[PDB]
């Protein structure tokens, strides 16, 4: 009920957020950038996933 | 009045290391994990590189010839050099490569002011009868992280089309969590343990981190103690 | 028992005439005691504290 | 109090007997932990040897929950009561309204 | 997505990914700030006439 | 410590007599009759009978040539 | 009725603030409701119960 | 007397011994399942919220 | 290359309010050493507050004494917010003793050197007869944090009185720490921040002593940390 709430949230994807459009290197430097305060939590954005 | 400090401070070796601490008094677990979660992540020395000369292209949505991997791809590769400097502030590397198959980092050149920590870190695969791949890395000291994207915005240091630049990542951390649960002296249940959880990109062991981060942070409290 | 008539002539642990059956507070709880009240039946002495 | 009420709550703190209402009006002459002592105005005072009123309070005593019902004054010395006004609060009652 | 991961991983690992989903929804719905109000639900302005 | 028996099922495929086979050797290691193979953790003697047969080192069959030989290895003091 | 009370109190219209985080310190995005609201206490007591 | 040497026998008694839980109008199978106690303070009986 | 900040001006609203500033702060520190600093002082404050009262001729809470117009269960209520300050020793026996019609107030407490009472116009209780009398013997304390009557009762060492009503007691001297960093302007300094505090004291602690008894429990305890001994 309320986990299934904080996953909607955070797989969202709004138009334009901090940092659209920027290109990350992988899951670690996606968390650390929007932690530190630059990147929104959706946002649209290019990683690399193995 | 008179605190509690922690003993049995276990550390976990696993360039990953997960180090843990108990028992805090209540309330001090998340006022120390987010007091050093927010230096190794905002401000720490740390040197980078900042910005590619492609000996040949001036745009990045262009494409090298005989490259296997377009510019946008390349500087994801060179977005997570591992360099560390004892003597110099800034220092261009060179890497100007010929042959034909996978173009490790450590055909850079080998100059007195850097040492690499990570070599065998692939920058780029090449294509036959091409072997013509050079370009000038600069990387400076800094702290913290700094995005590409504020930098051009106010762009000062004017370069003329073609003067590739890159996301900068000064702190040697990668990933830093702790996680508080509770634990007891044997009398009290209001206690805590820390559980933090580091990694590094080679150019410090993870314990080291921590050490120079509590020391940063103590030295801003220096004006108000006894 | 024949056990404890020799556990009591070890000891000369004197039986009593008497059984304990007085009234205990239940477990689990804690306050004082704020009233006392007692009736006797017309016909018995009242002690000291009656 | 009940920072939202909705205005029917006094018509049920004194029709139920939890409160202390005052029988006369007049002026309060000893108020205490567990007495006070409505001094009775002129004309409402009976015609031959009728002097002054006095309510008394309950104190800490036990209700059927094994919860206390205790009253307490709300008045001071010299308030001027009057007919169906309130000295004592009970529980759950403040100053007449119903806090619950 | 827990049902895929049981058919294929089997259940040493999908008793420990049913946890760290349960770590992350509640984690990141306190920094949401998910609130309701009473300007939340938006009456349609075309109700009069319709009705 | 264990968590769940769905490694040492991989061994006796029938889940109603790993109750029957670890319930048996686990009162071995109580009821003073043996020790345990594997290392002990700290764990009671529950957790120490499923995490043998784990390990291969037991099984219905195991108990009984294992206990078998007692009487014959009794017989030298059989006589 | 009620958002012309709230003018009067300098208070935001919509009756919604902006809280901050208790243990880390950032700000919840998206503001936060916050009222009044008067709380009962049944007396279903634990310490009765187990 | 709860003298303070029981609290830590008590824990080793509690070691790996699995405790059923079970609510009261048990409509089927996965009404009871059993759980590995962990000593906390108060009279409430936590329990996760998955299940 | 770093900056240290350094204690700026105090701002003194009122005897409860506050504000301290920090003046050069480094950029990404603001919200570091705030939010490390609003966590102390809202929990570990040394203070000092009452711990058991005693009346005269009155055995349990749920009395009512003769004379006076509060049950003993708010006479206690009233104590509880009771500030007081004691300089010298580590604790008290405060002495109170009124006959007469009038609100008792707390400034008649017996006058002591060190006992500074802070609060002088606070109520207690009334006295409502021209021959009542209330005569108690307060006790004082210092501590931190909040420990109830029921725990504090685990260490009571045969209590022999019944006549000892005992408070529970909440010794702390803040009751809300706001605090909000602005820019900064060092002469020629791209971005420094700046720390402004508002506190909010019960009278009894002084801000600026608070402040450094707030870093010295941060800079005590990451010792462990900068000597990781394994």
């Amino acid at each position: 009920q309320d986990v299934v709430l904080g996953l909607y949230y955070m797989t969202r994807d709004c138009v334009n957020a901090k940092g659209e459009g920027m290109v990350l290197t992988g899951p670690k430097e996606a968390e650390r950038l929007y932690r530190s305060g630059l990147a929104s939590l959706h946002a649209r954005v290019k990683v690399r996933i193995t | 009045t008179e605190f509690l400090k922690p003993r049995l401070v276990d550390i976990e070796q696993v360039t990953h290391a997960k180090v843990t601490l108990e028992p805090l008094e209540r309330g001090f677990g998340h006022t120390l994990g987010n007091a050093l979660r927010r230096i190794l992540l905002s401000s720490m020395p740390g040197c980078a590189v900042t910005e590619v000369e492609i000996d040949g292209v001036l745009h990045e949505y262009s494409t090298k010839e005989g490259v296997q991997e377009d510019i946008l791809e390349i500087l994801l590769n060179l977005k997570g050099l591992a360099v560390r400097v004892q003597g110099k502030d800034e220092v261009i590397l060179t890497l100007n490569k010929s042959g034909i198959g996978p173009v490790t980092a450590a055909d850079i050149t080998h100059d007195g002011d850097v040492e690499i920590v990570k070599p065998q870190h692939v920058i780029c695969h090449l294509t036959d009868e091409n072997a013509s791949i050079s370009m000038r890395i600069k990387v400076q000291r800094g702290r913290g992280y700094v995005p590409a994207s504020t930098r051009i915005h106010s762009e000062e240091d004017e370069r003329p089309i073609g003067r590739l630049l890159v996301d900068a990542c000064y702190s040697p951390v990668e990933r830093i969590a702790y996680n508080v649960e509770a634990a007891r002296v044997e009398q009290r249940t209001d206690l805590d343990k820390l559980v933090i959880e580091m990694e590094t990109n080679g150019t410090i062991d993870p314990e080291e981190a921590i050490r120079r981060a509590a020391t940063i942070l103590a030295e801003q409290l220096e004006a108000f103690v006894d | 028992t024949p056990e404890e008539k020799l556990l009591r002539a070890i000891f000369g642990e004197k039986a009593s005439d008497v059984k304990d059956s007085s009234l205990r507070v239940p477990n689990g709880v804690s306050g004082t005691v704020i009233d006392v009240q007692v009736f006797t039946r017309d016909g018995v002495e009242k002690d000291k504290r009656a | 109090k009940p920072l939202v009420g909705t205005g029917m709550e006094r018509a049920v703190a004194v029709d139920s007997g939890v409160t202390a209402v005052a029988k006369r009006g007049g002026v309060v002459q000893y108020v205490d932990a567990s007495r006070i002592v409505i001094k009775v105005n002129e004309d409402e005072m009976y015609p031959g040897e009728a002097g002054i009123d006095i309510y008394n309070l309950t104190k800490y005593t036990r209700s059927n929950q094994n919860t206390c019902i205790n009253q307490m004054p709300c008045v001071s010395l010299g308030e001027p009561v009057e007919r169906g006004d309130v000295l004592a609060d009970g529980p759950s009652t403040d100053l007449g309204e119903l806090a619950l | 997505m827990l049902n895929t991961c049981y058919r294929i991983l089997g259940l040493k690992p999908t008793v420990i990914f049913a946890d760290q989903i349960m770590y992350t929804g509640f984690a990141y719905a306190a920094r949401s700030g998910a609130s309701v109000g009473i300007d939340d639900m938006v009456i349609p302005e075309k109700k009069h006439e319709i009705i | 410590a264990r968590v769940t028996v769905q490694d040492a099922v991989e061994k006796i495929g029938n889940r109603f007599d790993l109750v029957l086979v670890a319930a048996r050797r686990a009162r071995q290691m109580q009821v003073g009759g043996k020790d345990p193979l594997v290392p002990e953790e700290n764990d009671k003697t529950t957790v120490i009978a499923l995490r043998e047969i784990e390990e291969g080192l037991i099984n219905n069959q195991i108990l009984d040539v294992r206990e078998r030989q007692e009487q014959q290895e009794q017989e030298a003091a059989e006589l | 009725e009620i958002k012309e009370l709230l003018k009067l109190g300098d208070l935001p219209t919509s009756g919604q603030i902006r809280l901050y985080d208790g243990r880390t310190g950032e700000q919840f995005e998206r503001p936060v409701t916050v009222g009044y609201m008067y709380m009962l206490k049944l007396n279903h007591l634990v310490d009765d119960k187990m | 007397r709860e003298e303070a040497v029981v609290w830590d026998i008590l824990d080793e008694v509690i070691r790996e011994h699995p405790v059923l839980l079970n609510r009261a109008p048990t409509l089927h199978r996965l009404g009871i399942q059993a759980f590995e106690p962990v000593l906390i303070e108060g009279k409430a009986i936590q329990l996760h919220p998955l299940v």
